[PDB]
RNA sequence: AUGAUGUCAUACUUAUCCUGUCCCUUUUUUUUCCA
């Protein structure tokens, strides 16, 4: 469900918090499972603050759900990462 | 590959050098030795050694990983 | 800029694992050293080959599946086939009529007979070990029939019990010229079954 | 000369043409020969590098970290350049632009911790006079990024000795200007200058130019709100002509003393504002009918400061400011500007909040009645946001019952699709809570004549209304009312439009939602055969809605609809998994779960194996969700005989969909699969060393989340075996298969340790060839990121070769 | 044609100064 | 910017641009822009000076980007087809006539006027069979043009017709090698070229409606504007391949 | 899937081996 | 901000603290130099560590701030660091509140192998042993109480030595509670030979001459 | 003996997604003719 490009931020993160939309709620931020979400998603940086402020971190909607790494993912313990919020480039 | 993790600790590639990546992984266990408190203790006590000493000692062998290079 | 087969040979403790193409590396010292551990493994030679991994099959045909025991104790198998054929000799009109109406018992057999299936008659099965690379061939090579013993059948044929015909043949012989390194159980070097040697 | 200037020359191309690493060196060979080759040729370089327009984000942040190192490296070498930086940077330092504002700003203190601040005071000293607007506004950011450089006494008595000169009063305004930017760039650091800075403004703060004294009361507003909450004794001075500017002085001084006196309002003692506040409260009265926008927004904000500012009181400020303020303010042409009416909802909400929001309330209801449709839903966002923050506790039962009218118009005369005050709606009527069960029935009978309506959308509302107040419904619990509307509602099931009809099983599923299980009328068996041909509708709302009152159904009563009529529902789910959104597929799936929870998993299972092989086309993997579905939720020892005989099957898709539902069910359970590890290996075994690589990359897929769901239990060994198949299935070609492999591995470097797989890649990693000695340095260094914690214990024993000691003797060095 | 050739004039523009006219970026009460 | 009035400044006697008295001074960018576009051009030395062809552009009142026209004229001829390019794509007001309603007649019209190679060629085509047609308002009526521009665009080509002699430039034509034609076009279009980005902008281009090559999406295409109206149009396209762009300015052309 | 073996080619449709009748030239080469 | 370049490797370091504390300013240990100095203008006063009077052991091993701890009163502070031998020498400061000047380093009292070192109020110093029993110690002196020479960072020297401070009594402070501690546990032997509730577990512990077993028996 | 290689259709992958665009104004040099 993902693509080779579109990377993030790749920026560690921060008090930023992430923030889902409707179209794409309840899937993971990296694995886009559903099972056991576990860690919430910290987006590092302006992702949230500005003008992207109560936006999806994926593909673009309204955001209006706490963005969650599932426990599939905190198990290699992706959730420190980074950004997930999508910079188009 | 990524520009972070080109940037992060353990970035190699078949252009690497066989001595780079063993000074990099001597860089890597003296930090390693360093952030370890049981192993410390036992490179601490092995001998009559002060801690601090074994942390200079650590620091001057984290240089000296890249001390004789190729 | 590099050395020859020779050199590597001389210079490293293994001079089987000195391969063909390893000394035009950038460090085939360090190759080498790496290479001579106990806990190594080869690259897969599809870099070496033409064809691709596992593609080039390309004139045979395989039997798809075979059930574990306890999956054909519980026997799942039977009355999903009778299913299949029914479904087949079924027409289309048959097969929405039944979808418009539908009826009773897919297979129903109990529920604790797959559970002991699952845990009370599970068998592990056999895990190869941590050095196995698979290749185009890999599930062949079982003889390593080992030298200097014969088979079961050899053993049921010529009338061998658990003393073959060609014993004291192979005793007069000695070590064949074949395999040196053969021994022999029982007429050469005094070996259960059908492997009567090592 | 000639040759430091080609040497300067080539460093620039390097830095602008070569890779980073040799503009790093560039960078530091420039910073080194700065002192070689002089500031001149550099300044004559690096100012057509900061003038070229067409220069990239990466090669102006270069040439930041450039002009950093020089300034470092040189300090005053640039001294007598300090003019020629200041005439290049002068727009840099009055950039609209964030970034290169910020920019701007690391320049000018570059250039004030490496040249010094009296060449730029000196600089600055004929352009504090600058008559010139715009010039002696570059000129205030400038002396602001200045004394933000080189804080704040370092050019206080300097502004000390031009400020109080009366030498002329577009230098006195420009130097105010300077005062009241640093101010606001400052913030909490103009707090020990609160006295200095309140003594330099009171020079001008009384001054006969309408500017300047514009100006020092803007400053004097800037430095009460950066020194919030400190400098009350500072800016005491100036309270008493404060309260006599008030009525001195007229038009944007008036607005600029007003301004100035609802920022020092909050800061002083509570029988001073007090005193205050009643003293400007009847100039303010009269500053309601300002008709200058601009100065209409400046005293509402006057007014929000007033009612943010304590002491007060509520029963003084309800008497005295609010019906003038519902006067005044509470008007259409406020309400028409949007910044002004969300601005005067603010303020109101902000009131109602502070002295009680049921005086807004009943000073809002003839307002919630007014004819004007933007302002009457401006007016009832207004009463649902007072009410969310106060409560319905305040309201008395005839204030509720006009407000029920009121917006019971509002509903009737809801010509756009306003949702807004739906919510509202709903807000008023939750938070009315019990109260509502006397409004109950002529709230339904009205609900009920606009179902009537010729109008889709009017009874599509009116159908929304009763989702959104079934649960206000059942509060009370009016079951005989919740049942009629739910006859009434069977009756209504055959409409012939798709947006009625979905707001109309929205309604039905928060009916079922609230009423309770064996409550509702018609029950469950009188509602599922009338609810089985409407979900073979082709609308999507008619269809997610439906769906979703299925799994309501299928979750809580599976105790009146037989199996056979289950498993019809699942005939025509079967052909409504093909629908384009995956929340309905993912809603489906769900159904399927709960049918399998209710009827048993034999003949659904025998179903969905009939269908997932038949289906083959862009669908499907939805089908192996909902047979993942239906094993984890019902005990999947008894789905794997039938799943591990359905992969015998030949037919080129069904062993995909085999491998598939094995990836997601073993991600689903997590843990509780480590029993089925030996029934999955030799499947997975055949799958890798299928010929068709789609198998291998599903069986890779397998791998991957059966690693990560049984991490932990002593499966090491079958993933080493399934791994003795994927470490040689490296050789694949495309992404999917790739992107398999590679998080396959991770999840085998993450379940069995990182020695086996650095066992793995440091006899690959020393390949002869190029590609295939990268592809696995590629692998070693992703594990080495994902597992550098352990690498250490986990390297082996090298012995220290010719070039560098690498046996190393703090392993030997054992206590 | 050549590389520094280009960059004489704006090496002048440079030594002569920058006009407010010369470029009038419209910004006012910026924050 | 200055782009038409930059080289007239400079051709009548005035050296210091940006010192000359003025009652505003012009943003120094669009001069340095001017001068740098002035120095790909054939016109300035290295010394920033007007050669004999720097004054002889000068005498054609048209921008310097379409003297270039005038400069690949002769060069291997095709001097007519691009000296009537020149004088059409001087039009103040927009061609063709689509007014509200009607729509698809004169949408098949401008079809029938479509020809492969941007849409030059396409109203070269328009003032090709004008001509020969007795330049009848009929003619603009049945094909939807405006029939009060392009007659001055048929005098703008008799005027420089007649402004031919000064700068020494013959008509002649090469008799239906358009892509001759093109690559003079091309020669004068240097500055104005994309790749779908825009490779010295650096920005992502977008095919305007009312282009001939609004669909197929070319490897390489030039263009004339650079209008903004709701995205980064591309305004008067015309297909290339970066053959013989890379022919003309090579000192301002590196890395393909 | 089907398999040709007289040509040892791999067929993802029937209408693949149908068509596949060069398919005469390595049939000859393999009678050979 | 500042950048001060030392061509010593710093193998610990202990900051002065500024305001009315003292001076802002940090002590760079090394071989028998602490290298006082401020960010600004500030000296940097080099206090030699003292030695003690005829020290038998080798001077290959440099005396180092092993452990430094520096006890604070309300106005000034005080610096307790311990040498390569180990010893707690207390260290005032004489920089007037214009650069680092004096750092009067005296030995108040012989301190036993302690890994680490803290110096609180209220007569607390908690001295945390690598091997034997780490100490808490309650004050009894004022701190400055050293039998022992004191090498202050004023006191000029031959650039060969320091002040011969020897092993002082124990006049500064008194441990109070020696808590022994079985690390590190080299060597184990648990058996129920003694007469005992549970068996004796005889753990072979620490280092040189301060090296014991401890036999531990419950119940 | 399995490689290179053509846009040839079919297959499959991706819980891929169900899809967007027509400019307010405006000025720019020079030469012959029959009873
Ligand atoms: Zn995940
Ligand atoms: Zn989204
Ligand atoms: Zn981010």
């Amino acid at each position: 469900k993902h693509h080779p490009d579109l990377i993030f931020c790749r920026k560690q993160a921060g008090v930023a918090i992430g923030r889902l939309c409707e179209k794409c709620d309840g899937k993971c931020v990296i694995c886009d499972s559903y099972v056991r979400p576990c860690t919430l998603v910290r987006i590092c940086d302006e992702c949230n603050y500005g003008s992207y402020q109560g936006r999806c971190v994926i593909c673009g909607g309204p955001g209006v759900s706490d963005a969650y790494y599932c426990k599939e993912c905190t198990i290699q313990e992706k959730d420190r990462d980074g950004c997930p919020k999508i910079v188009n480039l | 590959l990524e520009h972070l993790q080109s940037k992060y600790i353990g970035t190699g590639h078949a252009d690497t050098t066989k001595w780079e990546w063993l000074v990099n992984q001597h860089r890597d266990s003296y930090c390693s030795y360093m952030g370890h408190f049981d192993l410390l203790n036992y490179f601490a006590i092995a001998e009559n050694e002060s801690k601090a000493r074994v942390r200079f000692n650590l620091m001057e062998k984290m240089l000296q990983p890249c001390g004789p290079p190729a | 800029n590099r050395f020859t087969v020779a050199e590597l040979k001389q210079l490293v403790a293994r001079p089987d694992v000195v391969e063909m193409h390893d000394v035009t590396a950038q460090d085939p010292k360090l190759l080498v050293h790496l290479k001579a551990t106990r806990n190594s493994v080869p690259v897969p030679r599809h870099w070496c080959f033409k064809r691709k991994y596992l593609q080039g099959k390309r004139g045979i045909e395989k039997p798809p599946f075979e059930l574990p025991d306890f999956i054909k104790r519980t026997g799942i198998q039977e009355m999903r086939e009778a299913l299949q054929e029914k479904e087949e000799q079924k027409t289309m009109k048959s097969k929405m009529r039944e979808k418009v109406r539908p009826k009773m018992g897919k297979i129903d057999i109990d529920y604790q007979k797959l559970h002991d299936a699952f845990f009370k008659w599970q068998t592990k099965p056999k895990l190869t070990i941590h050095g196995d690379l698979y290749y185009e061939g890999k599930e062949f090579e079982t003889r390593l029939k080992k030298p200097g013993d014969l088979s079961d059948e050899l053993r049921i044929s010529l009338g061998m019990p658990v003393p073959p015909p060609w014993l004291i043949a192979m005793q007069r012989y000695g070590p064949p010229p074949s395999y040196p390194n053969l021994k022999i159980p029982g007429l050469n070097s005094p070996l259960y079954g059908d492997v009567f040697g090592t | 000369e000639e040759q430091k200037e080609r040497k300067i020359m080539k460093l620039l191309l390097k830095i602008k043409n070569g890779t980073p690493p040799m503009r790093k060196a560039a960078l530091r060979q420039i910073t080194d020969k700065a002192r070689e080759f002089g500031a001149g040729p550099l300044f004559n370089q690096i100012l057509p590098l900061l003038m070229s327009p067409t220069l990239e984000d990466q090669e102006r942040h270069l040439l930041v970290k450039v002009i950093d190192r020089i300034l470092y490296k040189l300090d005053d070498l640039v001294r007598p350049y300090v003019h020629k930086i200041l005439v290049v940077i002068e727009p840099l330092l009055i950039d609209e632009d964030y970034y290169a504002r910020v920019e701007g700003r690391e320049i000018i203190s570059n250039l004030a911790k490496a040249a010094g601040l009296a060449t730029m005071i000196s600089t600055m000293r004929p352009d504090i006079d600058n008559m010139d607007e715009y010039v002696r506004n570059t000129t205030a950011r400038a002396f602001a990024v200045v004394a933000s450089a080189l804080g704040i006494p370092s050019l206080l008595p300097f502004l000390k000795a031009v400020c109080k000169s009366k030498k002329s009063w577009q230098a006195r305004h420009t130097g105010i200007k300077i005062v009241q930017q640093i101010a606001i760039l400052m913030g909490c650091a103009i707090l020990p200058h609160l006295r200095s800075l309140v003594e330099i403004i009171e020079h001008g703060l009384v001054d006969e130019q309408q500017k300047v004294r514009t100006i020092s009361a803007l400053a004097i507003a800037a430095l009460a709100e950066a020194a919030t909450p400190y400098g009350i004794e500072s800016f005491d001075s100036v309270l008493k002509p404060l309260w006599k500017g008030i009525r001195q002085h007229r038009g944007k001084g008036l607005a600029a003393f007003l301004k100035a006196i609802g920022y020092l309002i909050p800061l002083m003692d509570a029988e001073y504002a007090n005193y205050y506040t009643r003293e400007v409260m009847l100039i303010l009265i009269r500053e309601f009918q300002s008709p200058d926008e601009e100065m209409k927004k400046i005293v509402l904000k006057v007014v929000k400061q007033c009612c943010g500012t304590d002491g007060v009181e509520a029963n003084y400020i309800k008497t005295e400011i609010l019906p003038p303020f519902f006067k005044h303010f509470w008007q259409h042409r406020m309400a028409l500007d949007r910044r002004n009416y969300r601005q005067l909802v603010d303020t109101t909400v902000e009131l109602a909040n502070k002295v009680g929001a049921a005086e807004i309330i009943s000073r809002i209801v003839d307002d919630l009645k007014d004819e004007a449709e933007q302002y009457r839903k401006m007016v009832m966002e207004t009463i649902e946001k007072i009410m969310g923050n106060l409560g319905a506790a305040d309201i008395d039962h005839k204030l509720e019952e006009q407000l029920i009218d009121g917006i019971l118009y509002a509903f009737q005369e809801q010509t756009t699709e306003d949702s807004v005050m739906l919510n509202g709606f709903g807000t008023v009527v939750n938070a009315l809570g019990k109260r509502v069960k006397p409004y109950l029935p002529q709230i339904c009978g009205t609900v009920l004549w606009r179902l009537n309506n010729k109008s889709a959308k009017v009874r599509q509302q009116a159908a929304d209304l009763i989702s959104r107040t079934a649960v206000v419904m059942k509060t009370c619990q009016e079951e005989k009312l919740m049942g009629h509307l739910g006859v009434v509602l069977y009756e209504y099931l055959g409409e012939e439009y798709p947006e009625v009809l979905g707001s109309i099983l929205g309604a039905l599923k928060a009916i079922v939602n609230v009423i309770g299980m064996h409550k509702m009328t018609p029950p469950i068996k009188d509602l599922l055969p009338r609810l089985t041909p409407i979900l073979k509708n082709r609308h999507e709302k008619v269809q997610e809605n439906c769906i979703d009152l299925v799994g309501r159904i299928a979750d809580r009563g599976a105790e009146y609809v037989s199996a056979r009529e289950w498993m019809r529902i699942c005939f025509e789910l079967l052909e409504l998994l093909k629908a384009h959104k995956k929340a309905i597929r993912r809603a489906t799936v769900n159904t399927f779960g709960y049918i399998a929870k209710a009827i048993g998993p034999h003949d659904v299972l025998a179903t969905l194996l009939n269908n997932l092989k038949v289906q083959e086309r862009q669908n499907r993997v939805c089908t192996t969700v909902a047979i993942a579905i239906v094993a984890e939720t019902c005990s999947p020892f008894t789905v794997l005989p039938a799943l591990m005989n359905e992969y015998r099957v030949p037919e080129l898709n069904v062993q995909n969909g085999v491998l598939k539902s094995l990836s997601f069910l073993f991600e689903y359970i997590g843990e509780m699969g480590k029993d089925y590890i030996y029934a999955v290996t030799p499947l997975l075994e055949d799958a890798l060393m299928d010929r068709d690589l789609v198998h291998r990359q599903t069986a890779s897929a397998v791998v991957q989340h059966m690693s990560l769901g049984v991490y932990g239990f002593g499966c090491e060994d079958s993933l080493n075996h399934l791994l003795n198949y994927v470490w040689p299935n490296v050789f694949e070609t495309s992404p999917h298969v790739i992107q398999a492999v590679m998080g396959a591995l991770e999840g085998l470097r993450v379940a069995i340790g990182p020695c086996r797989m650095l066992q793995y890649c440091l006899q690959g990693l020393f390949h002869p060839a190029r590609k295939v000695r990268d592809v696995y340095w590629k692998i070693y260094n992703s594990i080495y990121i994902g597992s550098q914690d352990a690498l250490i214990a986990h390297y082996p024993r090298i012995y220290n070769d010719d070039k560098n000691t690498y046996i190393r003797y703090e392993l030997d060095y054992i206590l | 044609e050549a590389v520094p050739v280009e960059a004489y004039g704006l090496a002048m523009l440079r030594g002569m100064g920058w006009k407010p006219g010369e470029g009038i970026g419209r910004t006012f009460n910026q924050v | 910017s200055l782009g038409n009035v930059v080289l007239l400044l400079k051709s009548l006697g005035i050296h210091d641009l940006m010192h000359f008295d003025f009652l505003d001074p012009p943003p120094y960018e669009t001069l340095l822009l001017a001068l740098e576009q002035l120095y790909a051009l054939g016109a300035l030395n290295h010394l920033g000076e007007l050669t004999t062809s720097g004054r002889k552009m000068a005498e054609l009142p048209v921008d310097p980007m379409l003297s270039k026209m005038i400069l690949a004229s002769e060069k291997y001829s095709c001097s007519e087809e691009i000296l009537t390019v020149a004088a059409m794509l001087s039009v103040n007001n927009s061609i063709f006539y689509r007014p509200k309603d009607k729509v698809v007649h004169a949408d098949n019209a401008r079809v029938n006027f479509f020809l492969p190679g941007g849409d030059h060629l396409v109203l070269l085509n328009v003032y090709t069979q004008w001509a020969e047609s007795g330049y009848s308002s009929q003619w603009c009526y049945e094909n939807f043009v405006q029939f009060r521009s392009m007659r001055r665009a048929r005098d703008v080509r008799e005027q420089l017709e007649g402004l031919l002699e000064r700068v020494e430039v013959g008509l002649s034509s090469c008799q239906g090698d358009y892509i001759r034609v093109r690559k003079a076009i091309t020669a004068g279009y240097f500055y104005h070229t994309a790749r779908y980005r825009t490779v010295k902008q650096q920005q992502t281009v977008f095919i305007h409606p009312n282009s001939s090559l609004f669909e197929q999406q070319p490897r390489w295409l030039l263009y004339h504007e650079l209008v903004l109206t709701t995205k980064e149009f591309m305004r008067q396209v015309l297909e290339i391949e970066s053959s013989w762009l890379l022919e003309v300015a090579p000192h301002y052309y590196k890395a393909k | 899937s089907y398999e040709c073996k007289l040509c040892l080619t791999l067929h993802n449709n029937e209408g693949s081996y149908l068509a596949h009748t060069k398919h005469q030239t390595n049939l000859a080469r393999r009678a050979a | 901000k500042y950048s001060e370049p030392l061509e010593e490797h710093g193998n610990f370091l202990i900051t002065v603290p500024g305001g009315s504390d003292g001076p802002s300013g940090v002590l760079i240990c090394s071989e028998n130099y602490i290298t006082y100095k401020n960010f600004g203008d500030q000296p940097d006063i080099r206090c030699p560590i003292p030695r003690r009077r005829n020290d038998l052991d080798d001077p290959e091993r440099g005396m180092i701030f092993v452990c430094s701890a520096t006890h604070k009163t309300k106005s000034m502070f005080f610096f307790l660091a311990q040498t390569e031998q180990g010893d707690i020498f207390k260290i005032t400061l004489e920089t007037d509140e214009d650069m680092v000047t004096e750092i009067r380093l005296k030995y108040f009292d012989t301190v036993p192998v302690a890994a680490a070192m803290c110096v609180l109020k209220t007569g607390f110093l908690f001295v945390a042993s690598e091997f034997g029993n780490h100490y808490l110690y309650q004050i009894a002196h004022l701190g400055d109480d050293d039998e022992e020479p004191e090498f202050s960072s004023a006191m000029p020297l031959e650039e060969g030595d320091t002040f011969f401070f020897q092993p002082r009594p124990l006049k500064n402070l008194v441990l109070v509670d020696e808590l022994d501690s079985l690390s590190p546990i080299l060597f184990c032997q648990i058996a129920d030979l003694a007469n005992e509730d549970t068996p004796q577990l005889y753990v072979a512990c620490g280092r040189g001459p301060r090296s014991s077993l401890r036999v531990l028996r419950h119940g």
